[PDB]
């Protein structure tokens, strides 16, 4: 990704307000309540049926902050994300067969989280160079399908 | 056509936004020209810069679009018939766009509604914003 | 939102194909599950080796519907009720893999009728296939 | 990618029969035919309101010559299609701005051409290696977004 040093800074010190342990579990969360088909790679966390039954999941949010993590392991590899999330593209694309626009999906979801959790924080330009981080991760996690 | 139970959040949702739609369609504009600058190409004869009057006047237009939508959700392909037309006969806009533009709208909704902009609230206006992409990609298929 | 001479294109190509459509269904799935191996997580209950009983037999089930589709062109909705729930509700089939198999049967029609698949008949049944898509997704919405 | 031994023996000997000024016009003219909205980059072209327009405009068959040409590129370079596409890349991406989603579309486009041409010699298994080279052309060609 190609990320310019004011946008750099800008991303970091947003990510260093971000809550660990609330955040990703939103995200999460949001992706299989809006789009009802990515449900199906969870079966093992039991009920995702209603909003509710979603947001009060448990192992929602646990998996949620591994997710999160990984985002932060990418913002500490800017430059090689191919390499960060190689293994993670193996898992999720050849073990899994997640289809890669689900990647894409869920980065404009944390992209949505932040903006909520933000507020006017998170401005355009902001949000401009979490697009550019968001999109790097789903195509570096993408890239066992080339 | 969208569910009970949704069908009011949409409308509700929008009061809630209130009059706030012309501000929020200037908003997401410039979230999408400048989170996905590709978007930009369709704009040469407008100042594209933040508070341009050209995007405040056309953020209105969106937003107004929008607020019609909200109270002819039984009715969107009639409501929204002469704009799908001018968007894919005239203006030649990629279908791809339509999701840039309206994942710019949730993010600028969400930045202004942190309590209101619940996972069912958020639920219920993608599929709005996705009904009405829809029926203005109509005229490709 | 079908065209009248789209309404016609679909009507004369189905006519060609009719009883076919039973082994297009087959060749089409095959297409997509050799083409796009991620479609395949969906039907780890059929043995999905080329002319297998179950392949053969679900490729009628799609092309059995794809023909009643082409008979009820204003009624698309309604035409395939089971199947927008089926898909939805119950498969939770990723809107992405409609696009993969639509192209599979495209190749497939093309692969078989290269005299009859002119440009204006494969741009008409791509908006077909569309229409189909969109109705098999519309519970998402 | 990745196409086995026998993959690219399948994908050259089915390329060296392919009519290089008559495939690749075929294949851009259904894609303008198809998806009217990318019309909205070739505007000197001309005319390109109807299916005989498109078919029938030189410059059409120019353009796609060329195209399919560039493809035949990446077809002795399957190795290093970043590398193929560099430059084309800058052109499509930071020149042109067409939407990375169009190149997918298109080398779907020049496979049922393929399917057209071919019949039965372009049986399941030999698109699916055509698949592979059509998925590598595109995210090669997207390479400036990602
Ligand atoms: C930005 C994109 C994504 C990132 C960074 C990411 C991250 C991760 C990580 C770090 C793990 C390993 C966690 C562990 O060791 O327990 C994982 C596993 C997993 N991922 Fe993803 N993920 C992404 C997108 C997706 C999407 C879109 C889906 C499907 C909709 C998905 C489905 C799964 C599943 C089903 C598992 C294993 C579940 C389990 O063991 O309980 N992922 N992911
Ligand atoms: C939520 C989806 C959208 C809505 C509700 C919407 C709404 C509108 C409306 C109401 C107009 C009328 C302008 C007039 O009165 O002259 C318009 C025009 C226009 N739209 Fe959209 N639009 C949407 C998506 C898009 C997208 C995704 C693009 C491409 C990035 C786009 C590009 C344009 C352009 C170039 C015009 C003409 C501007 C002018 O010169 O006046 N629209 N739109
Ligand atoms: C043109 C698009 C499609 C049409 C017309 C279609 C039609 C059908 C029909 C008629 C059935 C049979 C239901 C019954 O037995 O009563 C079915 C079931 C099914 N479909 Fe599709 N389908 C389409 C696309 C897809 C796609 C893209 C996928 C996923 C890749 C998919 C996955 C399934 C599965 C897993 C079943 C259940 C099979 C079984 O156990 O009997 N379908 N569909
Ligand atoms: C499938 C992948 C594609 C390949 C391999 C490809 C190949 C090429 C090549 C080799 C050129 C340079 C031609 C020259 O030197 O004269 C070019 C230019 C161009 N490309 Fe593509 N292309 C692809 C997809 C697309 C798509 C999908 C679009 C738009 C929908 C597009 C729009 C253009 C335009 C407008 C030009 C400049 C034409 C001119 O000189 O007037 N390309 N492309």
């Amino acid at each position: 990704v190609h990320l310019s040093g004011d946008e750099k800074n800008a991303v970091h010190g947003l990510w260093s307000k971000v809550k660990v342990d609330e955040v990703g579990g939103e995200a999460l969360g949001r992706l299989l309540v809006v789009y009802p088909w990515t449900r199906r790679f969870f079966e093992s966390f039991g009920d995702l049926s209603t909003a509710d039954a979603v947001m009060n999941n448990p192992k929602v949010k646990a998996h949620g902050s591994k997710v999160l993590n990984s985002f932060g392991d990418g913002l500490n590899h800017l430059d090689n994300l191919k390499g960060t999330y190689a293994k993670l593209s193996e898992l999720h694309c050849d073990k899994l067969h997640v289809d890669p626009e689900n990647f894409r999906l869920l980065g404009n979801v944390l992209v949505v989280v932040l903006a909520r959790h933000f507020g006017k924080e998170f401005t355009p330009d902001l949000q401009a160079a979490y697009q550019k981080v968001v999109a790097g991760v789903a195509n570096a996690l993408a890239h066992r399908y080339h | 056509v969208l569910s009970s139970k949704d069908k009011t959040n949409v409308k509700t949702a929008f009061g809630k936004i209130g009059g706030h739609a012309a501000e929020y369609g200037a908003e997401a504009l410039e979230r999408m020209f400048l989170g996905f600058p590709t978007t930009k190409t369709y704009f040469p004869h407008f100042d594209l810069s933040h508070g341009s009057a050209q995007v405040k006047a056309h953020g209105k237009k969106v937003g107004d679009a929008l607020t019609k939508a909200a109270d002819h959700l039984d009715d969107l392909p009639s409501a929204l018939s002469a704009l799908s037309d001018l968007h894919a006969h005239k203006l030649r806009v990629d279908p791809v766009n339509f999701k840039l533009l309206s994942h710019c709208l949730l993010v600028t909704v969400a930045a202004h509604h942190p309590g209101d902009f619940t996972p069912s609230v958020h639920a219920s206006l993608d599929k709005f914003l996705a009904n009405v992409s829809t029926v203005l990609t109509s005229k490709y298929r």
